[PDB]
DNA sequence: CCCTGTCTGGCGTCCTCTCACCCCATG
DNA sequence: CATGGGTGCGCCAGACAGGG
């Protein structure tokens, strides 16, 4: 499903693992109450000179197999189509057509 | 193999190999925490003679 | 000035060799020619006259000095003597407990049935003085609580 | 003294496996509290099945995970190794808190 | 260097049949 | 309990000093 758009997703998790969780500290407490002068104002300037990527909001959470952006499931990592064909096979443990 | 009584009648080569291994373990200990030259010269000399 | 020398004894009778050596000193009253005796090798603070050399080799269960030659035997060419002394001091020294620990930090177990195993401390309890670390038993990290002294910091 | 909390997806497996986890304990430690079941977490995922329109055909799914407790009584070193080191049944989580 | 004395090693028959006894020692 | 600390043989022969 648009192998370039799969490749655009894989570069965004790398930048989120190189800059942020390590440079989210500039927004963590340097955007909190302290010496809130131009020291704070510089830090609010200094995170736009980071790439427009590398923030986790840019990540889409496509399917792990098909890369389908809609219909994602954050328990398995697959889309709704690829979870159903796998579950009826027996690729997913402890799951079945249930009814209550 | 043991004798009639039960005490193991041990061969001579087991004494020789057990001596060489006792001395080699002592010399390796004299390489970790170790000890001065005269000590490791006697230790290596006893290993050579063993 | 009294310099050090190395004496070889029958290994196993070493304390009795040290006691007999102190007693031979206080028999033949060359008290100004011997400083100490440290404990299969016996360390002797000494000077070198041939009389004191015959004295130490006339002490029973003593083979002889260990040096370059038997004419003028050799004092102390310290190479790993300091290392051995430091190791002994640390061993017989107060073992510092592994109090400093944080979540995700690997630790080491040397007590109980989990002895000789490593793991990580998922949770810590300074108030209860207990560390929550799991030890891979048959692969399954068996989360168990161990004291700071029961485990070592990795 | 030691909480033994074990999780697995199959009920005929987790309840079979709890029979021997006290048989490896009452053989040596000779005192266990008792097999305590725990209310199971049923996670449901009901989701579409067609690759396009007809959002009225869905298939209800459910993954049931179970939990059991036995909470062994005696902390004697023999019993400790007979449970901590001796973990059985692959596919069955077991986690212990002393 | 060319002969002479010393210093260590290497070796000394084959089959059998009993017996007796195999590391203290000790803080 | 577990380890470690005699002085009666005689010839040949070649290698190592030792004069020579």
């Amino acid at each position: 499903a648009k192998q370039s758009m799969k490749a655009r997703e894989v570069k965004r998790v790398a930048l989120a693992d190189k800059y942020f969780a390590k440079r989210a500290e500039l927004k963590a407490i340097i955007s909190d109450v302290n010496a809130s002068d131009e020291d704070r104002w510089n830090a609010v300037l200094k995170l736009q000179t980071l790439p427009r990527d590398s923030s986790p909001s840019r990540q889409r959470n496509r399917c792990r197999q098909t890369g389908r952006p809609h219909g994602f499931l954050r328990k398995f990592g697959l889309s709704r189509i690829k979870v159903r064909e796998a579950a009826m096979r027996g690729e997913i443990p402890g799951l079945k057509k249930a009814s209550w | 193999v043991p004798l009639d009584g039960g005490r193991f009648a041990t061969s001579d080569l087991n004494d020789l190999y057990r001596r060489v291994i006792n001395r080699n373990n002592r010399l390796k200990r004299l390489l970790d925490l170790a000890a001065p030259d005269i000590i490791v010269r006697n230790e290596k000399r006893m290993l050579q003679e063993a | 000035k009294k310099r050090w020398y190395v004496v070889q004894a029958f290994s196993g009778f070493e304390g009795r060799v040290a006691t007999s050596l102190r007693e031979h000193i206080k028999l033949h009253n060359m008290e100004d020619l011997f400083g100490e005796v440290m404990v299969g090798y016996v360390l002797v603070q000494m000077v070198m006259n041939d009389a004191s050399w015959h004295l130490v080799r006339s002490v029973p269960r003593v083979m002889g000095f260990i040096g370059g030659t038997s004419d003028r035997p050799a004092p102390i060419s310290d190479k790993e003597v300091d290392a051995i002394m430091n190791r002994l001091q640390q061993v017989g020294d107060k073992p510092r407990p592994k109090t400093l620990f944080e979540p995700g930090e690997m630790v080491r177990v040397n007590d109980g049935p989990f002895a000789d195993f490593n793991g990580v401390v998922e949770e810590v309890d300074y108030e209860k003085s207990r560390l929550k670390v799991s030890v891979s038993i048959f692969g399954r990290a068996t989360p168990v609580e161990l004291d700071f002294s029961q485990v070592e910091k990795a | 003294r030691i909480r033994i909390r074990l999780k697995a997806f199959d009920h005929r497996l987790i309840d079979q496996a709890t029979a021997e986890i006290v048989e490896t304990a009452k053989r040596t430690g000779a005192q266990v509290r008792g097999p305590i079941p725990l209310p199971t977490r049923k996670e449901r995922f009901t989701v579409l099945i067609s690759p396009h329109v007809n959002k009225d055909a869905r298939d209800q799914y459910e993954i049931r995970t179970h939990l059991r407790l036995v909470d062994i009584v005696e902390p004697t070193e023999k019993t400790v190794d007979a449970l901590m080191r001796l973990d059985l049944a692959a596919g069955v989580d077991v986690q212990i808190s002393l």
